[PDB]
Order: C-alpha cells, then sequence, then structure tokens
C-alpha cells in the first residue's frame, strides 16, 4: 500500500505545482480497481482539513481546491459492496470449512493471516487485529509470525495512526522477545523509530534509518531507490561533520546510490559541498531539495521546515570554527544572505543558545566566540550540576 | 460593609499617599497598596488620577524618562493637588539615571548632562559637585548617585578576598563538625 | 507543672538524639 | 503530685547522662577509626 | 520534545528559499 | 425500618470513638490519635449521606449534653424536622459500663467526662454544615458557642489538637458566607474572627503544638492577602512561629505558597523563586490537590516572566492542564517577540479569566518585560549594534527613547555592557572567562553546606518506628 | 584546520593569524562521564521507594 501512501500524500501541502497532485492522483485511481483503497482515501479528508477535505463526494457535501479527481464515482460506488462480498462474504466461509473438517494447523493460521490483510483494505480495524488474534494462537513457529508483524505494522502505516499501533508493534516484541535473525531483529526496532519520527524525537529514531536504508529493503512495498531519500536528508541531519568523511561521502552502497536517479541530491551535492567547506554552491542545491525530496517524501515532509533550524545553525558553526573572525562581505555580498536579511537567520539562532557568535554592525568584521579551556568543564559544569539536589530533591524530600 | 465615607471620591488623596512612599524610595508599600482597593479594574485602572503614579512608574520599569519626566512637567496634574510632591519626584529621577552613568558612560559633556538629565540653571549642578571633586572633564562620578568604589573590603559580610582564607578554609573546615 | 510540662519536650527529643547515635558508635 | 517534683529533677539527670555519653563518645570513635587503619 | 513542535512556524523552507533566487539574480 | 437505621451507625461511631478513648488516658499516645482522626474526616463524610441525619441525633442522647441540648434543635430546625421517637432518653447504650461512660458516677458530677465529650461534640457538628452547605444564621450561631468555650476550656497536649481542624471549619464557611451574598452584618463577623484568630495563637505558642499553629499561621496569611496589607504579614512572617516539624502532607505546600505572591510585590524574585518550587515538589499528585496544583503552577510561569528571562514553555504542553494554560503561552510569546500590539490585544480578550486569580494586576506590568526581554535578545546576538539597529528590529520610537530603556536593563547586572554616545554603539562588558574569579567557589561551598543539610537530616531519624517494636516483646 | 591537520585560527578582517594550541579540552573524560554517568543513576535510586 506504499503507491497510494506516497503518490497521495501530496494531498497534504504542495505549493510547487498544480499538476503534482494530479498526476499523483491518477496513480490512485488505477490502482484502486484492484484493491479497495476506500478507507484511505476517506482518512485524507478526516486528517487535514479545509485544504483537501471537501474534494470527497460523500462526507459532508462540499467543493474546494483544485481537485475534481479524486472521488469514488457512480462505479466504485457500485463496487463498495462487491468488493466486500469478496473480501468478506467470500473469503470467511471458505476459512469456516477448514475449522470444521480441521485440516492443518498452521495452514489455517495463515488463511487468518492472510485474511488480516483484506481488513486493512476494509476499514474496520476490530477484526483486522481479531483475526490475527485467532491466528496468533495457532501459530507455532516463527514463520507464521513475519506476516503478523506486518500486517500490524500495515495499520500505522495505512491509516496513519500512531496512537493505537504502536502499541500492538510494542507488545509482539515484549510478550515474547527473540527476534530470530538480525534481520528481523532490525525489524522490530524499525517499527518502533517510525512512530517516534511522528512525535519528533530527531536524532534518537532517525539515527536507525541510515542504517537499514543502507542495507536491506523490504522490496515488497517500494524499491530500493525511492524511500533511499529518506536516510539521505537524515544522514547529514542526525550525524556531525566529523563522521561525514568516514560513512556517507564514502560508502559502498551510497556511491553506488547516487548513479541511480538524480532525485536525491544530498549524498552528493550536499554532501561534497559540505566537506569542501564552499557554501556558495551549496545554498542552490538546498532549493530543489525541500521540492523534488522533503515535500514528495511522506516521513520527510512531516518534518519540512524541522529541518532548517537545525541545519542552518550547523552550516555556519562550522565556519566559525575555522576562523578566530570572519568579515562581514563574505557573508552579506558573497554567498548566502545579504546584509540587512542576515538579522532574521542568526538573531534568532544566539538566544536559543544554539550557538555563540558576534557580527559587526559598523566595520563588519565577524567575531567568533570561543570557549579555549572552558568548555564544559567551567561553565556548562554549572548548568548541569545543579541538577544533582534538583533531581534529589524532587521526590527525596516527601519520604514516601 | 459597603460605603458610608468619601475617600475615593477624591481619588487624588490616595494618590498623594502613593508618591510619598516614592519620596522615600519605598516600593514594598507603594505595590502593595494597589492590592488594597476594592475595584482594581474599574475605579483604579480607568481613572488616571489612581492610574498616575503607575503610569508615572511604567516608564521608569520601561526605562525610558523621557515621558516619565513629561508626567511632572507637562501634566495638568501638577498644578494644585501634585504640585507638593512634583519638585519632589523630580529629585527622585535625578537620584536614579545617573547611578547607572558610573559603568556604563565612560566620559560626556556638560550638554548630556543638562539635557539627559534634564537640569535646568547652571551652576546648580557645581552645588552638587562641591565635596567629592567633580572636575567634570571625564569622570568625576560616585559622589551623587551612591558613592566611591573604595578598595580594601576585607571582615564585613560572610566571605571576602584579601586577607582571610580562614572563613574560605572554614567551608572546607565545615566537614568537621559534621563527620564528628 | 507549666515549666515541667514545658521542659518535657527537652527529654524525648534529647532522648531520640542520642540513641540513635548509639548505633552509629555499636556499628564501629 | 509527689511524682511531677520527683521527675523534675530527674528531667536534669536524664539531659546530661545522655550529654555526657554524646561528648565521650566523639573521643572514643576517634580511636575505633585508628585501630581500623593500623589493621 | 513538544517545545520544538510549536515554535516552529510556516517561515524558512517555502519562504527563504524563494529569496535566494532572487539573491542570486541581484548579484 | 428506622430503628435499625439509628442503631447502625452509632454503632460504629462508638467503635471508633472508644479507640481514642483510651489511649488519652495513660501517658500522651496522642500520636496515634492523630492518624486515626485523618480517615476521620473522610469516613465521616460519605456516612452522613447514609441513613440520613439519624446518626447523630442518638448519640447526643447517649452521652452527657454540657451545651448541646438545643444545638441539634436548632440544627434540625432549619431542615423541617419529621420528629420520630424525638423525645430525648430513647436509646440507651450506657448500661452502666466503664467504657460506656457509667452513669451513675456521671450523673452524681463525682466525675468529669465532659472534656473529652464536648470537644468532640463540636467535631462531628462542623462536619455537617459542610456536607449539607447550610448557611447564613447557622454558621454564626456556632461561632457564638465554640468560641468562648475554647477560653474556659484549658487543652492538654492530646486535647489541643481537637479544635485545630475546627479553625479551618470557622474561616471556610465565613468566606463562603462573603462571596455567596453581600450585607452589612458580614463585616461584622469578620471583624471578630480577625481578632479572635490572634488572641487564640498566643495560648498556642506556648503549647508547642504542631498542627496548632501551623493551622491558624496558613488561615491567617491568606486574611492578609484579601486585604493587601504587607505591614501585617511582613513582621507576622519575621518572628518564625511556623513549625517546621510534623505539618503531615497538608500544610507542605500551603506555607511555600503565600511567600511567592507576599514577595512578588516585593521586587525581590530570587527568594520567591524558590518558594514557588518548593511548593511543587510537596504538594501531592492525587486528585484533591489538583486544586492547589492548579493555581501554584500558573504563578509560577508569571515569576519567571517578572524576572526578564523567559521560562520553558515545554510544560504548557506535555502537562495534562493545558486547557487552562493557553492564556499564558500567548503572554510569554508576546514578551520573548517583543511585538507591542501582540501582548495589548493578549490581556484584552484574556482579561475576565485573569479576574478570579487576580493574576491581571501583575500582567499589567508584563508591559515593561516585554522590552526588558527584547533588549536581552538582540544584546547577546550583536556584541557591537548601532543605536538605530534597535529601533528598526523592535519598531521603538527613536534614538532618545532606546538610549533611557538600555540604561534600565544594566541596573541590576542583567545584561551587563555599556553605551557608547559619541562611538555610536553599545558595546558588550561580558568577556566570559568568570572561572579565575571567587564564583565557583561560592556555588561549591553552598552544596557543601546542602548535601551537609540533608546529612543532617539523615543524621537522627531512625528510632522512631523502633521505640514501639522493641520495647514490646518479639516472638 | 576543520580536518584536524593544522591547528589554527586566522583573521578574515585584518589578514591577521592567531595561536591556537592543538588539544581543544584538558582531561574531559574526567568529569564528562563524572557527571552524566551521576544524573543517569541519580534518580535510578529512587523509583518506587517514594510510593
Amino acid at each position: 500500500n506504499y503507491e497510494v501512501s506516497e503518490k497521495a500524500f501530496l494531498l497534504t501541502q504542495s505549493k510547487v505545482s498544480i499538476e503534482q497532485r494530479k498526476e499523483a492522483a491518477e496513480f490512485v485511481l488505477a490502482k484502486i480497481k484492484e484493491e479497495e483503497m476506500a478507507p484511505y482515501y476517506k482518512y485524507l479528508c478526516e486528517e487535514y482539513l479545509v485544504n483537501n477535505g471537501q474534494s470527497d463526494l460523500e462526507h459532508d457535501e462540499k467543493s474546494d481546491s483544485l481537485n475534481e479527481w479524486i472521488k469514488f464515482d457512480q462505479e466504485l460506488y457500485n463496487e463498495l459492496c462487491k468488493k466486500n462480498e469478496s473480501k468478506i462474504k467470500e473469503l470467511n466461509e471458505k476459512i469456516q470449512k477448514l475449522e470444521e473438517d480441521d485440516e492443518g494447523e498452521l495452514e489455517q493460521a495463515q488463511a487468518w493471516i492472510n485474511l488480516g490483510e483484506y481488513y486493512a483494505q476494509i476499514g474496520d480495524k476490530d477484526n483486522a487485529e481479531k483475526t490475527l488474534g485467532k491466528s496468533l494462537s495457532k501459530a507455532i513457529s516463527t514463520g507464521a509470525k513475519i506476516d503478523v508483524m506486518l500486517t500490524i505494522a500495515r495499520l500505522g502505516f495505512f491509516y496513519n495512526d500512531q496512537l493505537y499501533v504502536k502499541e500492538k508493534l510494542e507488545a509482539v516484541n515484549s510478550m515474547i522477545e527473540k527476534g530470530g535473525d538480525w534481520e528481523r531483529r532490525n525489524r522490530y526496532k524499525t517499527y518502533y523509530g517510525i512512530h517516534c519520527l511522528a512525535v519528533r524525537n530527531f536524532k534518537e529514531a532517525a539515527k536507525l534509518l541510515v542504517d537499514s536504508l543502507a542495507t536491506f529493503t523490504s522490496i515488497e512495498l517500494t524499491s530500493y531507490e525511492s524511500i533511499a531519500t529518506y536516510a539521505s536528508v537524515t544522514g547529514l541531519f542526525t550525524l556531525e561533520r566529523t563522521d561525514l568523511k568516514s560513512k556517507v561521502i564514502d560508502s559502498p552502497e551510497l556511491l553506488s546510490l547516487i548513479s541511480t536517479t538524480a532525485a536525491l541530491q544530498s549524498i552528493s551535492s550536499l554532501t561534497i559541498s559540505l566537506y569542501a567547506s564552499d557554501y556558495a554552491s551549496y545554498f542552490p542545491y538546498l532549493l530543489e531539495t525541500y521540492a523534488n525530496v522533503l515535500i514528495p517524501c511522506k516521513y520527510l515532509n512531516r518534518h519540512a521546515d524541522f529541518f532548517v533550524r537545525e541545519m542552518r545553525r550547523k552550516v555556519y558553526a562550522q565556519l566559525l570554527e575555522s576562523y578566530k573572525t570572519l568579515s562581514l562581505k563574505s557573508m552579506a555580498s558573497a554567498f548566502g544572505v545579504s546584509v540587512a536579511f542576515l538579522d532574521n537567520d542568526l538573531g534568532k539562532f544566539i538566544p536559543n543558545k544554539q550557538l555563540n557568535c558576534v557580527i559587526d554592525r559598523v566595520n563588519g568584521i565577524v567575531e567568533t566566540n570561543r570557549p579555549d579551556n572552558k568548555n564544559a568543564q567551567y561553565h556548562l559544569l554549572v548548568k548541569q550540576g545543579d541538577g544533582l539536589l534538583t533531581k534529589l530533591q524532587k521526590y527525596g524530600a516527601a519520604v514516601r | 460593609n459597603h460605603k458610608l465615607s468619601e475617600s475615593d471620591k477624591k481619588s487624588k488623596l490616595i494618590s498623594l499617599y502613593l508618591l510619598n512612599l516614592l519620596s522615600q524610595n519605598n516600593t514594598t508599600k507603594f505595590h502593595s497598596e494597589l492590592q488594597y482597593l476594592d475595584k482594581h479594574i474599574k475605579n483604579l485602572e480607568d481613572d488616571s488620577l489612581l492610574s498616575y503614579p503607575i503610569k508615572l512608574d511604567r516608564w521608569l520599569m520601561e526605562g525610558s524618562y523621557q515621558k516619565a519626566w513629561d508626567l511632572l512637567q507637562s501634566g495638568s496634574q501638577n498644578i494644585s493637588e501634585f504640585d507638593s510632591f512634583t519638585d519632589i519626584l523630580k529629585s527622585a529621577i535625578r537620584d536614579e539615571i545617573a547611578k547607572n552613568t558610573e559603568l556604563s558612560y565612560d566620559f560626556l559633556p556638560l550638554s548630556n548632562i543638562k539635557a539627559l538629565l534634564f537640569f535646568n540653571n547652571e551652576k546648580e549642578t557645581e552645588k552638587f559637585a562641591l565635596e567629592r571633586n567633580w572636575p567634570i572633564v571625564n569622570s568625576k562620578v560616585y559622589f551623587n548617585n551612591q558613592s566611591k568604589e573604595k578598595a580594601d573590603y576585607e571582615d564585613e559580610m560572610m566571605h571576602e578576598e584579601d586577607q582571610k582564607t580562614n572563613i574560605i578554609e572554614k567551608a572546607m573546615d565545615y566537614a568537621i563538625s559534621i563527620e564528628n | 507543672e507549666q515549666k515541667i510540662q514545658e521542659t518535657e519536650l527537652k527529654i524525648r527529643s534529647k532522648t531520640e538524639n542520642v540513641r540513635r547515635l548509639e548505633a552509629q558508635r555499636n556499628a564501629l | 503530685y509527689f511524682k511531677l517534683k520527683k521527675l523534675e529533677k530527674e528531667y536534669e539527670l536524664l539531659t546530661l547522662q545522655e550529654d555526657y555519653i554524646k561528648d565521650e563518645q566523639r573521643h572514643l570513635k576517634r580511636e575505633l577509626k585508628r585501630a581500623q587503619e593500623e589493621v | 520534545e513538544n517545545w520544538d513542535d510549536v515554535e516552529v512556524d510556516d517561515d524558512f523552507t517555502n519562504e527563504l528559499k524563494a529569496e535566494l533566487d532572487r539573491y542570486k539574480r541581484e548579484n | 425500618l428506622h430503628h435499625s437505621e439509628k442503631k447502625y451507625a452509632e454503632e460504629d461511631q462508638v467503635q471508633e470513638l472508644l479507640k481514642v478513648l483510651n489511649e488519652i488516658s495513660k501517658t500522651t499516645l496522642t500520636l496515634d490519635p492523630r492518624y486515626i482522626w485523618r480517615s476521620l474526616k473522610d469516613l465521616s463524610s460519605l456516612r452522613n449521606q447514609e441513613l440520613l441525619n439519624a446518626e447523630t441525633l442518638c448519640f447526643t442522647v447517649n452521652v452527657l449534653y454540657p451545651d448541646s441540648s438545643s444545638f441539634k434543635k436548632n440544627l434540625l430546625k432549619f431542615i423541617t424536622s419529621n420528629h420520630k421517637s424525638s423525645v430525648p432518653g430513647s436509646a440507651e447504650l450506657r448500661n452502666s459500663y466503664p467504657a460506656s461512660f457509667y452513669s451513675v458516677n456521671t450523673e452524681k458530677k463525682t466525675i468529669e467526662v465532659t472534656a473529652e465529650i464536648n470537644c468532640f461534640m463540636h467535631l462531628l457538628v462542623q462536619l455537617f454544615l459542610w456536607d449539607s452547605k447550610e448557611l447564613e444564621q447557622l454558621v454564626e450561631f456556632n461561632r457564638k458557642v465554640v468560641i468562648p468555650n475554647l477560653l474556659c476550656y484549658y487543652n492538654l497536649r492530646s486535647l489541643n489538637l481537637i479544635n485545630a481542624k475546627l479553625w479551618f471549619y470557622i474561616y471556610l464557611s465565613h468566606e463562603t458566607l462573603a462571596r455567596s451574598s453581600e450585607e452589612i452584618n458580614s463585616d461584622n463577623q469578620n471583624i471578630i474572627l480577625r481578632s479572635t484568630m490572634m488572641k487564640f495563637l498566643k495560648i498556642a505558642s506556648l503549647k508547642h503544638d504542631n498542627e496548632t499553629k501551623a493551622m491558624l499561621i496558613n488561615l491567617i496569611l491568606r486574611d492578609f492577602l484579601n486585604n493587601g496589607e504587607v505591614d501585617s504579614a511582613s513582621d507576622f512572617i519575621s518572628k518564625l512561629e511556623y513549625p517546621h516539624t510534623d505539618v503531615s502532607s497538608s500544610l507542605e505546600a500551603r506555607y511555600f505558597f503565600y511567600l511567592s505572591k507576599i514577595n512578588a510585590i516585593q521586587l525581590d524574585y530570587s527568594t520567591a523563586n524558590e518558594y514557588i518550587i518548593a511548593a511543587i515538589r510537596k504538594a501531592p499528585h492525587n486528585s484533591k490537590s489538583l486544586g492547589f496544583l492548579q493555581q501554584s503552577n500558573k504563578l509560577h510561569c508569571c515569576i519567571q516572566l517578572l524576572m526578564g528571562d523567559i521560562p520553558e514553555l515545554s510544560f504548557f504542553h506535555q502537562s495534562n492542564m493545558q486547557k487552562s494554560l493557553l492564556p499564558y503561552y500567548h503572554l510569554t510569546k508576546a514578551v520573548k517577540l517583543g511585538d507591542l500590539k501582540k501582548f495589548t490585544s493578549t490581556i484584552t480578550k484574556y482579561k475576565q479569566l485573569l479576574l478570579k486569580d487576580d493574576t491581571y494586576q501583575l500582567c499589567v506590568r508584563l508591559r515593561s518585560n516585554v522590552i526588558k526581554t527584547g533588549i536581552r535578545i538582540i544584546s547577546l546576538t550583536y556584541k557591537k549594534i548601532s543605536l538605530r539597529d534597535i529601533c528598526l528590529k523592535l519598531n521603538l520610537d527613536s534614538e532618545q527613547t532606546v538610549e533611557y530603556m538600555v540604561s534600565r536593563a544594566i541596573r541590576d547586572g542583567v545584561i551587563e555592557a555599556k553605551i557608547n554616545h559619541e562611538d555610536g554603539f553599545i558595546e558588550t562588558t561580558e568577556l566570559l572567562n568568570i572561572y579565575d574569579s571567587e564564583d565557583p567557589q561560592q556555588v561549591f561551598d553552598e552544596r557543601i553546606k546542602f548535601a551537609n543539610q540533608l546529612h543532617d537530616e539523615y543524621l537522627v531519624s531512625m528510632r522512631y518506628p523502633e521505640d514501639k517494636k522493641t520495647q514490646q516483646n518479639e516472638k | 584546520i576543520l580536518d584536524k591537520i593544522f591547528y589554527g585560527v586566522l583573521d578574515q578582517g585584518n589578514g591577521w593569524l592567531y595561536v591556537y594550541e592543538t588539544p581543544n579540552q584538558d582531561a574531559t573524560y574526567d568529569s564528562a562521564l563524572e557527571l552524566v554517568g551521576q544524573l543517569n543513576k541519580v534518580v535510578d535510586q529512587l523509583f518506587e521507594k517514594a510510593s
């Protein structure tokens, strides 16, 4: 269900082109004639409002925005009951006869597991996890448990529900912790970091994506280079510049990945320009980054403007370490900013204690604040040193 | 309970006591009296008489002394009742600003003294120049607006610097009575 | 017994203070 | 009512006996720590 | 966690990147 | 039907009464009944609803009534009593037993049982008043009784814990009467109420009771905050009459909550910032303390804005109280962003909500803090900044106006910078490198005292539970 | 300089140079692990003991 999830994701916010939502809408109507996508489109209008929420024919009666092409016509309306008879009335009667004839054990479990995948395309989630629970008691080895954790993971992928799905994803590994091969051991930890990207835990969850996407891909939902853009942007985002030379710019998979398609423009254009300390050509590569990468990708657009605040402070911080004092004519008259427009970027970063820099408003001499031998031994020691008696007397003064 | 007498009938009488507390540079009783009145958002806020010391001290908290000084001169409330505390509050304004000019301003001519501090007659500053020796040429301050910096502070309050390491060592010797 | 009752708290106060310091000495 | 004024003197006695032991135990525990480090 | 959530406005990408286009044309 | 209803609750009331009756006779056990009286408030409130009001009618008939003959009739007159076996002497549970308050020795006045019976009688009366929400004449009538009785009766160490909870009901029932309706006789009751608190506090000073004196102080400090007079509260807190030994869990955070409001208008936020933090840690996290935690956390966020430093806005989100914390988010945002029109429009719509907690008067003075924080944000960014560059960012008036306001920030040592009039730019005087001074030693000297302070607290507490078990025989 | 080869800092305004020693920190592992290692286990000694 990645095709309808990735392409129709442009229905959230697209400020670039109008045909982006139109071209992606063709894949929605093409894939829905085979398998039922109806519960996916119903949630699109129930998530974001006053943008695309008025395009549904029957939810409430509304017409708005630019898109008349996403809807259920009189054909799919009559096909709504046709798919329900095949996915419920037809399948449940065949499995019910298996319990009466008592044929096999794991074969009956795989029947409920395969049937449980149809409930994801139905839109009733109470019977989705119920059928998986019936096959849970019939599951013996780890072969039948592979598709169980995949169907449960689709509940948060297909319905975009990060609340009730993460409880079931953790319940499988917590009740019985085995993992089998290290391939699945990374799968239980991958789904853990997916729901943490919705709450935006930053480098905690995002550090596992660059490791998993550079080794193995499920290959069933998508391809290797389609979701590779998630690890390309978060690669330089989470990892410091010191380790970018031994990891990102030199990699067996990444250097062969840029030759597959030009839609990345991260591990190549942004990495080489950042390692060369040249910000003249580095910034125009960011112009095609957010547009052609962050917006179309799902988990990347969940952040969007959350990337730059961490990245914009870091790109200048690395330049301040290479010189004691810089010049305003280098920043204002050359690369990324003008004179007056510089106050908007570094103006809000310093009061947040993100970086320490000094700009001269007369002679135009940029000055860098260097802690020298102070560092965390003196100043930062006082800050985090007060937490010793703060956390001790918090619950300690009340005894029991 | 309800009002059988007359106080708020003339709102200047309350402000005269409020401005009298500012004459002694006492903010403890001043800010507490605003909570003593019954209607804070009705009679206190809307009426400019009860809000006169608030608006005067608002610019003092904001830091701009230009508009606050105009309330004692260009205002129409300083004629009869406030005339008694007018020159008193005018003496309180000149006792506030120039305290900060010690460290911040390194030097300045007599033009900024007449302008920023709003002084009228010349040679009256010389009366403030008497004892502590004001050759104004650069910085002679610390006479008015607190005092000198002195030197060699020892044996006064808590810990000191130069002579005694004992009270500094007392913190290291404080564990003697705790362990024993 | 105004003074007797008022000074009675000093009996229980000093008693509980010295006994709890004996456990440290008895441990040593 | 006889025990009220009789125990009045005993209140000062119980206070001093606890104070004398508290003063002597500080000098006793000093020799205890010396024997531990000596072994 | 939640402090980073609200403090991020609609500014930056959609805005500042539109300024970088006209900035290079004026140089 | 109605006969078995009166005997069921009265037997449970005597069962709980005999537990504390025999403990106060020998020496002083009063620590034990104090724990029982904590649960007695919750068990009696739920029991008052069941079996109607008839549980307290036969309790007076059982024991002897010194003053309570007409009190039960006056308390039951307002509810239009239905009389069933209302003649006194219908139910006799005594029957000449020693624990039953033997009647022959009681009626001959050879022994005095009134001390523990009458003081306990006033406790059950005040419970039904707050349960039934009885107001007007019934509130003032009981005040004319208990107070003269406490002057005649001299309470022992165990007896001082009885009326300690009665002073809370006197002040609670009085404030609900004034806010319900305003009448000419309302303040006549408050004048005597304020004079009565000071007379009984003088006697409780020699008793050295922890709960008695600490209960009155928090009730007296609240009365000073309503009138708005610090002079009465200033000398009151300088004597340090507040027992710090045992407040249980009730009075821990109540004392520190008043010091934060008093020192808020004293323009000293150094000590007031610690009092509001200690009130959060000492207050329980249960649902009954949510009413206190709601007002306390709203005061902490307002103190930080008055200090000139932006607090952490994450508390307005992760907490479950954010529904009531929404008006305070736009206040900090207006001070941080420095927008002049945003702050004026924020306090206008929410002015109605700020009237309940009386925090609107402090929000008026946050107008200055918008400039106080705005100068700190622009100063840390540019060490040397032109005089006209500040007026362009904050949209100020002129250069002479900002010249006065910047001088106000370094008054207390906040920004620590200097203004150059001839050079034309403001330069920061902070070179950091403060480790070469004595500032690190000043903080470390307190950490040793704070660590040994927690040592001194653990220094002497062990034997308290060991007194009972080691003296008693063990298997 | 950013590659930790040559340790030094220059001056763009006046075209000058400054002195920068190779170590940026002196024995940080001492108080670094002493701090964060303490903050982890200072709460770990309480948990349900207060309930």
